[PDB]
């Protein structure tokens, strides 16, 4: 019950991020119009990504498993509060704590992996953690839909409380001027503007105030900075899933089959990434993905049987992330000092999250800009090429992560 | 930063034909998701009413009782656009036809109709029929 408990806590952050793609079913029950009822659901990550460091630090100080006990307990009220009562001002209050739930779990449960294992076992521990995250988030959209169509929107949150219990049953030093920075920084990526120019200021401001209110010169720094750059290519699938479905006029399933082919491939290479192990496999992963992008880029100048070039790309892309993820979850969790893991793990978890947001936003904006100026096929390449640059910068980012 | 650019419609005699085409610029699909797209009409007197809708993922369509059989919504997949082909029109169909699309959702979830569920709206294309 080492991973069996940890995974149960990670999969509490699956059933949270499943309702996000069932936002219309909630529209009926909770009543209030979309935009307000949608942003309500968004709050779960918004608050998670900003608090992860603080909730990691208050786990670092006042007990690791203490905060994993809080998070798993806070996930019960997080779900029970929503599933039971169907009204709007209610939903907001439940999604915000569903977010802090994750902020407590991710860093703390990541620190337990260091204690429980302490080398050699850490390889099998962090690999099981990756399966719990990648595989969990990987289906969350495909899950939430399957549940809402047949069981219901509330029947995805009855699975949240029981798995959160079966997890526990199978086992302010400027924080406020960091969350104000990260609140701003998170909503800056969501660019709906003229007015966002001043919203970039509050980020730069609250950054330098927290900067003058933390002396890492380890390979852990190299792993975190590379992990950020590497997750910048996250847009690749979003821009690909679009191109395939709009440009090549495929159905929803074939798009999902290309995607779930990537999913199983990345899930059966975090295991092989474990055996691969530190710096060597992380260079192979960050490399082979860039070819995986190029393989999906060249399907913008294709033939009739160029579906292969796209397919082999999804595998090439999938397997590369897998070969990088287990070694690089370990290179960080290793050098992270036992005295300060909860704070260190939260930063690695934050850096991973911001990387994805920063990536997708660029990938989308470029695609939306390029496809307007030129066409779908031409525009896709311009967007896919921008993913290559970050993938190469992710391969160059390993240069500052010594053996 | 999505723009529903819509075209077609116009004036015609009763029991005639009028195409209505609409396309969504830079509306990307999530990792396992799609969106629904269709038209709502609103005559100068009557209140807003849904016409025809299609889910872009699996070409799953839905119509209002009024137009059913006469109207046919579909998407010209290679050219990336939804178009409502309206036939045997009657003076009831005379109204401002607004193209709309809802926030992305898992393609598993069923096609949408209710104006509250749809979020993106267009300027509106006029269609009028007479003797
Ligand atoms: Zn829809």
């Amino acid at each position: 019950l080492i991973l069996g408990i940890v995974l149960g806590v990670i999969t509490f952050w699956l059933f949270a991020q499943s309702l996000v793609n069932v936002v219309p079913n909630l529209q009926q029950s909770f009543g209030t119009d979309m935009g307000t009822i949608s942003i309500a659901v968004s709050l779960t990550a918004l608050f998670s990504g900003m608090f992860v460091v603080g909730a990691g630090g208050l786990a670092d100080k006042i007990g690791r498993v203490k905060m994993t006990n809080i998070g798993l307990l806070l996930s019960i009220i997080g779900s029970a509060l929503i599933i039971i009562t169907n009204l709007p001002a209610l939903l907001i209050l439940g999604r915000v704590i569903q977010g802090v739930s994750a902020a407590c779990i991710m860093p703390s449960t990541l620190a337990i992996m260091k204690t429980y294992y302490q080398g050699a076992e850490r390889q099998r521990a962090l690999s099981y953690w990756s399966i719990g995250s990648w595989g969990g988030s990987g289906i969350c959209s495909l899950f939430g839909g399957a549940v809402a169509t047949t069981m219901g929107w509330r029947w995805i949150f009855i699975f949240s409380i029981i798995v959160a219990v079966l997890s526990m049953l199978l086992i302010v030093a400027g924080l406020i001027v960091l969350v104000v920075m990260l609140l701003s920084l998170n909503v800056v990526i969501t660019k709906g503007a003229l007015w966002f120019f001043g919203l970039i200021a509050i980020v730069i401001v609250a950054f330098f105030i927290f900067l003058n209110v933390l002396f890492e010169n380890k390979p852990y720094t190299g792993a975190t900075i590379s992990n950020f750059l590497l997750n910048g290519v996250a847009g690749t699938l979003i821009v690909a899933n679009t191109f395939v479905q709009q440009g090549l006029g495929y159905t929803a399933l074939q798009a999902g089959y290309l995607s779930i082919t990537y999913l199983i491939m990345v899930l059966l290479m975090i295991r092989v990434g474990e055996k691969l192990l530190s710096k060597r496999p992380m260079l192979l992963g960050t490399f082979i993905v860039v070819i995986g992008i190029a393989l999906i880029s060249l399907v913008f100048l294709p033939g009739i049987f160029y579906v292969i070039s796209c397919v082999v790309g999804y595998l090439c892309f999938g397997l590369g992330l897998g070969i990088y993820a287990t070694p690089s979850t370990d290179t960080a969790i290793s050098n992270a000092p036992l005295d300060k893991v909860g704070v260190a793990s939260g930063i690695y978890a934050m850096a991973s999250s911001l990387g994805g947001a920063f990536g997708v936003a660029i990938s989308g904006a470029v695609y939306a800009g390029a496809v307007a100026a030129t066409s779908i096929h031409t525009g896709a390449m311009i967007a896919l090429w921008v993913n290559v640059l970050m993938g190469i910068m992710a391969f160059i980012a390993i240069l500052f992560a010594i053996p | 930063q999505v723009q529903l650019e819509e075209s077609g419609g116009g004036s015609v005699q009763a029991g005639g034909s009028l195409r209505l085409s609409c396309a969504a610029s830079g509306y990307m699909y999530s990792t396992y998701s799609t969106y629904c797209m269709g038209w709502f009409r609103q005559a100068p007197g009557k209140e807003r009413e849904g016409v025809a809708f299609i889910k872009r993922g699996d070409h799953s369509t839905y119509y209002t009782d009024s137009v059913k059989g006469r109207f046919t919504i579909s998407q010209d997949s290679a050219k990336n656009t939804v178009s409502l082909q309206m036939n045997n029109l009657k003076p009831e169909d005379t109204a401002i036809y607004y193209c709309a699309a809802d926030f992305a959702h898992s393609f598993l979830l069923s096609v949408h109709s209710g104006a509250g569920q749809y979020s993106y709206w267009g300027q509106g294309t006029q269609v009028t029929v007479s003797s």
